[PDB]
DNA sequence: GGGTTTTCCTCGGA
RNA sequence: AUUGAAAGUUCUGUUUCGAAGAAAACCCGCCU
């Protein structure tokens, strides 16, 4: 499994939106807890959800497969992530549904074999024979660092009018996420059952579908997944990053603390020797200084990380 | 004819037992009611030579009493349930100094666990009359008006104070409603009847 | 895709700035991008009058609201759309006439609502000496960005395109007076 | 005399038990009728019989007059309150039965100077030649109080298990939570003296000598009634008692204080009491009240805090 | 005698279950009767019965009286509690029934010279001769407390169900949160001492020699109901619980301390104990107080700061 | 037995569900009694049920032994976890049913020999001989501290939408922010052993071979709840886990430490620890303890870093 | 312009 | 001092064992 937390700078953003009030459009914000040498106390911050973050990806997947050659569905080549949830959905594709529950797996597989996207990100459809597939990516909800006593936050109101009048929320943040990508169940069936004629060509597109998750993950990596973005392009850039290749299950420190680098590859080794492991590599992009460690790989991009991950 | 009132309040209620499977009398009997006035003087002596019981010489006290509330008959030994309630006492025949001061001291009517107690009194003479309106319990041979629909036949007893002896059996007419207990009037043509503070006796 | 940024040298807004002890926030002068893009808008307008690229009737004078309202489909005399299936027409109906829709985007809300997202992008900005970014899509300039049947006129577009990208690309100067990259 | 009237608060308690049905074990209720608009209602509610209480002063008596070193029956030291009442418990305790009448006061005297229980609790010989006693403390049953228009008492059945391995262990127990009350009397004065009508046999010196440290005993030992040791099922439903009011009136003269069934029953019992006095030409009355639940007192009475001290004032005086 | 109350703080928890319906899983109420400003007011609250405590305090003197060397009875060994009740259990042990009430006693010292469980605990056997041993031990039902106007517990229901791949497993739970409180009472004085009048039988000297071991664990095996670990479902829901206040008496006279109900019952039991020693004429009465929400106490009390000493400082004396 | 308590600080979480009512998913929450200044209050916090950790370890379990090399049933090597319940289960498995009381061994062992699962987590077979295996490890509800008079938990609902092109798709999801705490037990010393009362049945030699191996996983198992891999909604809402405080007691007597509500829960834990060792006559009583947030520990106790190093202390001795 | 879609609602010993 | 006097229906006992509300989803499209 490839893992990861990364630390980013916003500065000016509305990225993620909600209901507004009157002429002014809100920005989504949500409690924290955080801990003073005084106690504990319940803040209120802005955040970014995750669900933005999967559409990028997603739709990044969609550009990169359709390049490479990889099969995407109809409703998919369109940025339209409904997926086959709907009877409609179906009906537009041209897949029947599942008849009982011995039948799924053919459906699964077939599934499989014409979208991508309903492979990786995983699907859910409801009815007599309902279908589930759990996605192979793993995301969060965007966080200011809870360091200190101090939250590195704040949001506010501007005020603009059409030469007619509104206001829109502005907020600057240090964000912090952290990110889980199984690559050893892509391309395999998780319904319980038979073989089914058609899992051969799986087998064959697996490498490419593997490859094609990793290089999608350069679009989280880069920055590109918020919405408002032709009026209010936010300014990003990267100050630390920590990326494990394992074997055995394994979630590094969040970034709320300026030493989880450290404390992760420490982790790291301990749980390769508990749980008998045989892999486990560590690669760090650091650009603010902060204490790291010894006998680490350092890079200095993200590009070199993306081919690094492909190559091993 | 002197005479004197008295008001009554009961913690629990009176427990009296039937005599001769234990059933309750529905209304106390006036041997008790003598008792309990016997009470004041007769303290102290559980047994004196006559041997009987000490209330044997306080058989010329007639008097009556009669309920002011509603209460419950119950048999779990039949037992008389009205707590809080009231019960007036006639006090009708020894000087006005006699019934005054042993009937301020009155307590225990009927079983030792049937704790009375003694309200307010009062003092004044009686007149005799022979129609008037009454509510308090009477003999059986005693006429009442032509409707006849609530009253109880009750047998109680005289001469019977004197342990190992058996009572008297006598005919005694309750006006007293069976479920739920209450006193209701009758107005009586008789011969020997007593009017006391306005609210009529009847006797014989 | 042409990118790159741009360096120069009241409304006020909050920043997370960086020091060496740490993090700060802090409150500095800021300007924001719906001037940028209002000027921008106003040159491209002001170029493409030189050249027989069409101009919007409303949009001649310099007041950018497009085809939001029915008031301006009104006074420039273009049919709303009818159904899903129309909206590509309509799409080209507003795109053969003003070039300032399909480069900047446009919308009309209703019962057939039709989108398309602007081809420039911009940003606040914030002092260092003004500092900023932009990125312009030079690949989808009179591209159809709705999905649907062809319809006619497409030639004449597929005809215009060259001289929209010229266009589009000469218009950035205007910000530019006051590094890029390009693939 | 001694009287007294008092107020408890009782929860989550099993004290008096009747007959079981299969596997439930009931409680003890008593029919009571409450007054409403509409007409008349009636009621079933948890009552504790005076039995009890008799049971357990007795036994607190028999304890504390052995620790003291006073004359207990041999069978009434077993806590088996059967007393000299029929001839077997009177051939193993080694008394010899009445002759005739006029020796019935030697043989009472006797039986008052080998068991104390049989002079403060009282017994009922019975024979050719019955003899009779009266109980020197009476009590009354405990019953809620009934105030205003409501009854603040309550009857729930609960569900028990026996565990086993090897099944082949189901019982059901009542219990209720009410608000108690219940009044006493206490003649101290007719302790010691022989209650049968005669002449004096010898063997009177001995019971005047005894008279001080029976009656402090027989005061002591109300004491566990006013702490609430009483009932049974004790042992697994272990009952949480309080203490609400309390009003005990020391006379010369016969007198019973007004029930607890009112919300003002102090005042009422004080005027009362005061009437008594003046009609019967008292010397001797006094007054302890105890008061939590701040009920109105009136004036006239000493104030008290807890039982002890009332005790310590029944026995000095 | 050993008594005392103490308080207990139980949140998210489900010890003690009633009969189902459906899917929901009950948890045992019980109505309690609460005084109030504006008169007196009947509520219904979750409660814990005390045969829980009791079964756990058994289970804990088993382990113990194992341990040490005590003899343990064949059926008591495995934790299933029917005692010498029935014929089956006696078959098992081996122990023959009384034949009449003169050889009771002799039953009696057999069962306790097998089962230290039949002799701290009390039994029970019906049949031709009965035979009773009450407990040493007694507990209640533990109730949240009745202070003030609002009662400080809740319950409500969770909702859980199970995964499947086949769907084809959706229940219940009742879950309550309280501040409980409740008291107990365990005479030390009459452990390995047979209850039943009679004579002398051979096999007490053992009995004599044993007492003391006997008495040790029984003052031992408090520790569990001290702590905490007595009720059910603790495999997923297993309880959050502390200590607030906590008072043992240990006397030579009787004595039952205030409830835990009010916040000032620790300075009235020490003012009522020392009254009710001078009432007695006692020779012996101790006190002992944990306290960790800062209520008031009063003077010359000693103060704990754990249980296990508190355990320690009562085996010693 | 291995006890333990320990925090976590949990931020933007959505890990446990309740039936949801329109387009608004709940998140659960439970009342609690806290105590402040002013007495005592009632309050309403979001809490995580315990039976989602114990689906983490089981699930854990099942691949720590499948990668190790010892038998998992048919049913458990996919994740449903229904064991040996109904009479499919057994079908499906292919084991007999207990035909009286004294096969029940003997379905037991053979049970033990094909599924870790069935005898770490224990497992109930309904039917004419019911079979039951309480679970050897213990869990509880995940609480927010009950700590001063705030307390530091908070929960809100968020609004999402899904795009489309041809508008015809609107939800909100319920989240909260909290400081949980929780404790845990795992005896390790019953573990492949019957707890069914009976004689010798072949097949327990590989039951006391298969022993070590079977208590290693175990041990390993608790590594996923004490690195925090339990709840669901982890596609979208991945939330953010950090460790603060943990202790925890290796002994050979039953312990159970403080809850993690107050700030000090550690010296105090230590303290008792020692107490009850020199109380209960113990032989092994070792703590560890690990510390991020800088409260007072005491003296004499081993600190850790990380927890991989508990696992391995845990594993060696 | 959209403000939610299925799927299961306890099994047994006294 | 009353059909009154004398009388505990008391003793022994876990509703216990076990089971994720879980999978799918952008408030986004122009305004001095």
């Amino acid at each position: 499994m490839i893992s990861g937390s990364v630390r980013f700078l916003v500065n000016l953003e509305s990225l993620n939106g909600v209901e507004s009030i009157g002429n002014l459009t809100k920005h989504r914000t949500a409690p924290v807890v955080l801990k003073t040498s005084t106690g504990y106390l319940v803040r209120y911050v802005p955040v970014i959800s995750g669900e933005a973050l999967a559409h990028a990806y997603q739709a990044s997947l969609v550009d990169i497969a359709k390049k490479e050659g990889l099969p995407v569905g109809s409703l998919s080549s369109q940025y339209e992530f409904i997926k086959f949830s709907t009877d409609e959905a179906l009906k537009i594709e041209g897949i029947k549904e599942p008849k009982d529950y011995n039948d799924a797996r053919r459906f699964e597989v077939e599934v499989m074999l014409k979208d991508v996207i309903a492979d990786v990100g995983g699907f859910m459809y409801a009815g007599g024979a309902p279908v589930r597939r759990t996605s192979r990516i793993k995301l969060g909800y965007m966080i200011p660092a809870l360091r200190g006593d101090e939250i590195p936050a704040q949001l506010e109101a501007q005020f603009h009018v059409r030469f007619a009048i509104f206001n829109v929320e502005v907020s600057s943040a240090l964000y912090t996420f952290s990110f889980e990508l199984d690559e050893d169940l892509i391309a395999v069936p998780s319904t319980f059952g038979e073989k089914v004629k058609g899992e051969e060509e799986l087998e064959r597109q697996k490498a490419k579908r593997v490859k094609s998750a990793i290089k999608a993950l350069y679009s989280l990596l880069s920055g590109n997944f918020g919405g408002k973005r032709s009026r209010f392009l936010p300014s990003m850039k990267l100050m630390s990053l920590v990326v494990t290749k394992t074997d055995f299950p394994f979630m590094p420190e969040p970034a709320h603390d300026d030493d989880y680098i450290k404390t992760t590859i420490m982790r790291l080794g301990k749980a390769k020797g508990v749980l008998n492991g045989n892999l486990a590599k560590a690669y760090v992009i650091n650009n603010e200084g902060i204490e790291v460690g010894e006998g680490v790989t350092v890079l200095s991009t993200v590009e070199d990380l993306v081919v690094k991950l492909e190559e091993e | 004819m002197i005479y004197s009132k008295v008001f009554l309040k009961l913690h629990w209620g009176f427990s009296v037992v039937k005599p001769l499977a234990k059933p309750g009398f529905y209304l106390p009997p006036p041997t008790t009611l003598i008792g309990a006035l016997s009470y004041g003087k007769f303290r102290g002596v559980d047994n004196i030579n006559l041997y009987g019981s000490p209330a044997y010489n306080f058989r010329n006290i007639m008097a009556t009493a009669r309920l002011e509330s509603e209460g419950v008959y119950t048999e779990d030994t039949g037992k008389v349930y009205i707590p809080n309630g009231r019960l007036v006492v006639v006090y009708v025949t020894i000087s006005k100094e006699e019934l005054e001061k042993l009937c301020w001291s009155i307590t225990r009517i009927g079983c030792k666990e049937c704790l009375a107690s003694v309200e307010n009194v009062e003092v004044g003479e009686a007149k005799k009359v022979s129609r008037v309106k009454t509510r308090y319990y009477f003999r059986d041979t005693v006429k009442v008006v032509g409707r006849k629909e609530f009253l109880e036949y009750v047998t109680f007893w005289e001469n019977g104070y004197i342990w190992g002896k058996e009572g008297s059996p006598v005919r005694y007419i309750l006006p007293i409603t069976t479920y739920p207990l209450a006193s209701k009037e009758v107005e009586v043509e008789a011969k020997e009847a007593y009017e006391v503070g306005g609210e009529y006796v009847v006797f014989s | 895709m042409i990118s790159g940024s741009v360096r120069f040298l009241h409304r006020t807004a909050p920043v997370v700035l960086k020091t060496s002890t740490g993090y700060l926030v802090r409150y500095v002068p800021v300007i924001s991008g719906e001037a940028l893009a209002h000027a921008y808008q106003a040159s491209l307008v002001d170029i493409a009058k030189k050249e027989g690229l069409p101009v919007g009737s409303l949009s001649s004078q310099y007041e950018f609201i497009k085809f939001s309202t029915d008031e301006a489909l009104k006074i420039e005399g273009i049919k709303e759309p009818k159904d899903y299936n129309d909206a590509r027409r309509f799409e080209v109906e507003v795109m053969l006439k003003d070039v300032i829709a399909d480069v900047g985007g446009f919308m009309y809300a209703g019962g057939a609502p039709v989108r398309r997202t602007s081809r420039i992008k911009l940003g606040y900005m914030i002092p260092a000496l003004y500092t900023f970014s932009f990125e312009l899509d030079e690949d989808l300039i009179a591209v159809p960005s709705t999905f649907g049947e062809k319809v006619k006129g497409e030639e004449e577009l597929e005809r215009q395109k060259a001289k929209r990208v010229k266009s589009a690309i000469k218009a950035l100067y205007s910000l530019l007076s006051g590094v890029v990259t390009k693939t």
